[PDB]
């Protein structure tokens, strides 16, 4: 179970710690939210600007950007808006080889070793 | 027939452009942080519970449900995407309301 | 020997406020003086003509608010009465 | 419908008050907008005195007072 | 439904109830901002079998001086946070009750009074009290306490000096009172600026908003029959309201309130539907910030109270926690009480949370045993007397009453 | 400025203080735990896991980037006797090559 | 006994900059009512604060586009004129050697 959001930012807004302003719309509904320092950091370094579209797993604030929308593609994906609820719980279902469990605990970081041969 | 009839003025007092019937509290307040305490003095003005150490949860203004969402609109907080399409064809007057009853940027 | 009650200091330190790198000429300064005092003539001028239909003695916030309703033109008019009723909520606190 | 009762024919009396000879076809509607954005100008400043007032008739001296400080102001209706 | 009101009875006897032994009976009185309770001490039974004039502090006058009135029938109060605030407004709720209980044969009330008051009464109000008690009404002795200490004082099991958490719920205010060695802490006493009140104010205010089609069909009078039957105290809040969201334990849960009847039916005539708002209002006490107003709440003075106290003998205070007031009748208060105080207690220790015999009535039962125990500690009571000595603020240290502080207020 | 740590822990079943060596400490530090983080300690052996940030501070900011956990349901100290099993080669692979530690 | 030392003003109180005092003190002296609210001047100082804020944020990025940092009555023209709320605000006022805005008419432009 994963909490997502999900939506098109339709403005974004940064002070000088930092505190800052985040509002996310989709096809639906609109929201504002205050951010926590832990998304500044996210928002400001992947460049997030008003009329993306963005999902962030909650959890840990990658900014998954799918485009921008229609409307302000004027002045290069372009997207439609995210429909239902921005955040949701949704279930992710995951396979993982019994072999890639096997490697994953072999090293460092054993996981590269299952593409390049090295294991 | 009555407890008493022969009682007298304590207080009030008919004279000039103030109280002819009783002392406003914050007035008793403001003439009792004026006596000489001492820490160990239990008062009427040092009895009241401190500000909370967790921050106040958002419960939905319409519904009391949780709110995962605010409105940059109406600035209210809702749970759902039902009370969002209920919210916005509220009259301004309740949206005010509802912000009022929680201290919020209206009167 | 003489005076002339300006605003000069209050309106430079909004100026500070909005923009930190901003100065003002003071040939600018009597721009905003005469602004300010103007503006102040024509809102309390309403609000007393208001007040006067409405046989008060008195002016209040609701008469000053919808002096200002009058007075001023569309988004100017809310972001005023937004910040007219932000201050009068953080000052009866 | 409400607005077009401001008939073709009232648009042609009020010009011909208005001194003027003859009248383009296209003027009648935009006229109607005119008229629109008059009233509505003068309309919502006299709610905003009725507001105050608390009442919710529309006074006769809530649009006087519109039209007085709009300076479109009249006389007779006890200024 | 609602219920119809219920008011303007006739409880009016003769002089007093005069008994064997003690020729002096005293006036037992419970006090604050909601409702008065009132009646002769009359020791006959173990319980107190007739306690009167159970009547909602409110007070009025027509419209031209004519005529004034005091009992159950807008109208004002002598009252803000739960402390006396009023002169003559004040007189005549005294005068009702003297006038309803007996009057003996002149201008003065016949025998002592037990009087309770405020977790601290202010440096002027309990003084303005006594003046309009002693000058106004001459009696011969007097006794100021708590409603809360005295609602414990009865739940005790037996005369003797105990610790406890007293969590009150007043109309205006909920105060957290630690009792050590039989005596109010109160250097360390805290209490919260909510209460039944404003509920009660909150449940209309929600309706008020739910409901504009009918503004005027809702009022604190019909708000008190929706708070003090069909309201309840969340074991865990956040996880009650999760429940209360899927549709089925929603129908199954919400309650219908039919407004008096004569779009089905209902369109002047609605069912005022509450749900979450039958949770709501008993929530403040526990989390004011569901109000706009910031405060530790029920549960964080709990701990802030509590954790300033020695290792040892916090074990010992908590071994009484008791639950007293109005707000405490909400079905479920102990259940969440203790169910909050086992996060906060050290993980084996033990805790017991005491609901009162009766919420709403026992600090009234409390100050009559109070009263019939102590009715000649002339140390306990205050003399008529020492009125003209002392600074009429004064009080005489004992069990069920504020710890005293000497102070001298002046006259000019 | 160092001695050991005193540390308290909270969950719906009551709480405790813990007297965590600067060694444990050193592993929260490295976990970046604060106050209100929900936190599992194994005090045989040090394994410190954060578990997200304690549900009470969900709405510290509107959104931020840090998984939110109810306060555990469970008692806030467990003892069970357990039995490792391990075989010789487990102890010799263990040794013969230096550690991770990493 | 005297009066308190370092009072508090009724502007700071407001989290305002401007004489909310000298705007009670002007209303009263200036006789537009024989009475006046001691609120209407923390409104009316809030509204001249905001139209301040929002006339020098405009003048100040007419200034930063004209490659300027020193407001002259060009810079408050350019933003006055620029923005139709101010325009229509403003429309019975000069502002004294700001000039008038830049325009061609669509008949005058080459072709």
């Amino acid at each position: 179970e994963t909490e997502i959001i999900e939506g098109e930012v339709v403005e974004i807004q940064i002070d000088r710690s930092k505190v800052g302003k985040l509002t996310l719309k989709t096809t639906e509904m609109e929201t504002i939210y205050d951010l926590g320092t832990k998304m500044i950091e996210s928002l400001t370094k992947d460049k997030v600007q008003a009329g993306d579209v963005i999902t962030i797993d909650k959890a840990t604030g990658k900014i998954s950007k799918l485009g921008r929308s229609f409307t302000r593609a004027r002045d290069t994906k372009f997207v439609q808006c995210p429909d239902g609820e921005l955040q949701k719980r949704k279930e992710v279902v995951h396979t993982v080889s019994l072999h890639e469990i096997d490697v994953i605990n072999s090293r460092t970081q054993g996981f590269l070793a299952l593409f390049s041969g090295d294991t | 027939k009555d407890p008493n009839f022969v009682h007298s003025g304590h207080g009030g007092a008919v004279a000039g452009k103030k109280n002819r019937t009783w002392k406003n509290l914050k007035q008793i307040l403001a003439s009792e942080r004026a006596l000489p305490w001492q820490l160990n003095d239990p008062n009427y003005f040092s009895i009241d519970a401190p500000p909370s150490f967790k921050p106040a949860k958002k419960y939905s203004d319409v519904s009391g449900l949780l709110a995962n969402y605010t409105d940059p609109q109406s600035k209210l907080r809702f749970s759902t995407i039902e009370e969002f399409s209920y919210i916005r064809r509220l009259p301004s007057d309740v949206v005010t309301g509802y912000l009022a009853l929680r201290k919020a940027t209206s009167i | 020997r003489s005076r002339k009650e300006s605003y000069s200091i209050y309106v430079y330190k909004v100026l500070k406020q909005v923009h930190p790198d901003t100065g003002i000429s003071s040939k600018a300064m009597g721009i905003m003086n005469s602004f300010v005092n103007d503006i102040f003539e024509r809102i309390a001028g309403e609000a007393s003509r208001l007040a006067h239909y409405n046989k008060r003695s008195t002016i209040t916030s609701r008469e000053i608010q919808t002096a200002v309703r009058l007075l001023l033109p569309g988004e100017l008019a809310k972001h005023a009465v937004s910040e007219g009723t932000k201050a009068v909520t953080k000052y009866t606190s | 419908d409400n607005i077009q009762g401001i008939t073709k024919p009232a648009i042609r009396r009020l010009a011909r008050r208005g001194g003027v000879k003859r009248i383009s076809g296209l003027i009648y509607e935009e006229t109607r907008g005119v008229l629109k954005v008059f009233l509505e100008n003068v309309i919502r400043d006299a709610v905003t005195y009725t507001e105050h007032a608390k009442r919710k008739t529309v006074t006769a001296m809530d649009v006087v007072y519109a039209l007085k400080r709009q300076g479109r102001t009249l006389y007779g209706f006890g200024g | 439904p609602f219920r119809d009101a219920r008011a303007a009875p006739d409880p009016v006897l003769e002089a007093g109830p005069v008994a064997h032994g003690p020729l002096p009976v005293p006036l037992v009185l419970d006090n604050g901002s909601f409702q008065v309770r009132a009646g002769w001490a009359c020791p006959g039974q173990d319980p107190g079998p007739e306690p009167r004039l159970q009547f909602r502090a409110v007070c009025a006058r027509g419209r031209g001086g004519a005529r004034g009135a005091s009992g159950p029938q807008m109208l004002r109060s002598p009252f803000d946070r739960n402390v006396p605030v009023n002169l003559e407004l004040q007189e005549l709720l005294l005068d009702y009750s003297f006038q309803h209980l007996g009057v003996s044969s002149q201008g003065c009330v016949d025998h002592p009074i037990v009087l309770t008051e405020a977790v601290c009464n202010p440096l002027y109000s309990r003084q303005m009290m006594s003046e309009l008690l002693f000058e106004c009404y001459g009696i011969p002795k007097v006794a100021y306490g708590i409603d809360s200490l005295f609602s414990f004082y009865h739940n005790k099991p037996k005369n003797s000096m105990c610790s406890g958490l007293i969590i009150s719920s007043g109309y205006q205010c909920t105060h957290v009172l630690p009792i050590l060695e039989g005596r109010l802490d109160a250097k360390n006493c805290k209490r919260i600026n909510l209460g039944g009140s404003q509920a009660a104010g909150y449940l209309q205010r929600l309706l008020q908003l739910k409901y504009p089609g009918h503004l005027a069909a809702i009022t604190l009078s019909r708000m008190e029959e929706i708070l003090h039957e069909h309201s309840y105290i969340a074991e865990d809040y956040v996880e009650e309201l999760h429940k209360w969201r899927c549709p089925d334990y929603y129908e199954n849960n919400v309650h219908k309130m039919q407004l008096p009847f004569s779009v089905f039916n209902l369109a002047a005539y609605h069912q005022l539907f509450v749900g979450t708002e039958r949770i709501r209002a008993p929530e403040i006490i526990f989390q004011p910030s569901l109000i706009g107003e910031e405060q530790a709440g029920i549960a964080e003075t709990l701990q802030y109270i509590l954790d300033r106290y020695p290792k040892d003998i916090q074990e010992m205070l908590v071994q009484n926690v008791f639950l007293t007031g109005g707000n405490t009748m909400y079905p479920g208060m102990k259940a969440r009480m203790e169910k909050e105080l086992l996060e906060m207690r050290p993980f084996r220790s033990s805790f017991q949370v005491q609901l009162a015999s009766n919420p709403v009535l026992d600090a009234w039962y409390g100050a009559r045993d109070w009263a019939l125990n102590h009715l000649d500690d002339n140390e306990v009571w205050i003399t008529r007397k020492e009125y003209e000595e002392k600074g009429g603020e004064y009080l005489k240290e004992h069990c069920a009453s504020n710890i005293y502080v000497p102070i001298r207020l002046p006259k000019q | 400025t160092i001695s050991h740590v005193i540390i308290g822990l909270k969950t719906a079943k009551g709480t405790k203080q813990l007297k965590l060596d600067p060694s444990i400490f050193e592993s929260l530090q490295k976990e970046r735990v604060e106050a209100g983080d929900v936190i599992y300690i194994e005090a045989n052996s040090g394994a410190v896991k954060r578990q997200g940030r304690c549900d009470t501070y969900a709405t510290e900011f509107d959104l931020e980037a840090e998984e939110y956990v109810p306060l555990p349901k469970g008692d806030v100290h467990k003892k069970k006797e357990i039995i490792q099993d391990v075989t010789l080669h487990d102890l010799d692979v263990a040794n013969a090559r230096p550690q991770g530690g990493q | 006994g005297k009066a308190r030392a370092k009072a508090k003003t009724r502007s700071s109180r407001a989290g305002l900059q401007f004489p909310v005092g000298r705007v009670h003190r002007l209303l009263r002296k200036g006789n537009y009512s024989e009475r006046v609210g001691a609120g209407a001047p923390v409104y009316l100082a809030a509204v001249l604060e905001y139209l301040t804020a929002e006339i020098l944020e405009l003048a100040g990025n007419a200034a930063r586009d004209n490659k300027k940092t020193r407001i002259i009555p060009r810079h408050l023209q350019l933003a006055i004129r620029n923005d139709e709320e101010l325009n229509k605000l403003l429309g019975r006022v000069t502002i004294a050697q700001g000039g008038v805005l830049p325009n061609i008419q669509a008949v005058l432009l080459p072709k």
